[PDB]
Formats: C-alpha cells, structure tokens, sequence
C-alpha cells in the first residue's frame, strides 16, 4: 500500500497505518 | 516536504517513517 | 461530525478534515 | 491527551484545533 502515489486523506491513511501508536506530524504546507 | 515526495512522485516506507512521532 | 465518539482513524479522519491545508499532529501516546 | 478527550469521551471542535498545525 507504501509504495505508489498517496494523496489527501490516502496519504494521511498511509500514515496512520505505518506509524501505529506512535503517531504522526502531518505537515502539508 | 511530503505531498511532492508521496503525491506528487512516489511514496516509501522510508519516508512515511521519518514524519512518525 | 465532530461532536461524538471519534476513535482510531475516526479520529485521524476528523482531524484531517477539520485541519484541512494546516494539516496537524497525531500524538495517542 | 487527545484519545482520552476525542475517542474515551465526547470530542469537540474546540480540542481538535488545538492539534493543527
Ligand atoms: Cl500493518
Ligand atoms: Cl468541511
């Protein structure tokens, strides 16, 4: 699921399921 | 920063990790 | 959709949604 | 921190802005 184009909530739902109960810094700009 | 490097172009495992906490 | 029981990528997806082009942190602990 | 106040107990717009960036 890594490794293609991921935008919007796609990219942010990569996010979440690779960084788990860590958590994440989702930073746009 | 992220949206070029995962949107724009290609994703990795490698990078999504770097923006974990 | 923001005042309930919002949990795992519930949450996520209401942050993103609220947060739009800021986007923001994630931080469960 | 946001589980607690968002997920364990009812969320409002007020908290969820105070994690964008
Ligand atoms: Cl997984
Ligand atoms: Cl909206």
């Amino acid at each position: 699921f890594v490794n293609q184009h991921l935008c919007x909530s796609h990219l942010v739902e990569a996010l979440y399921l690779v960084c788990g109960e860590r958590g994440f810094f989702y930073t746009p700009k | 920063g992220i949206v070029e490097q995962c949107c724009t172009s290609i994703c990795s495992l490698y990078q999504l990790e770097n923006y974990c906490n």
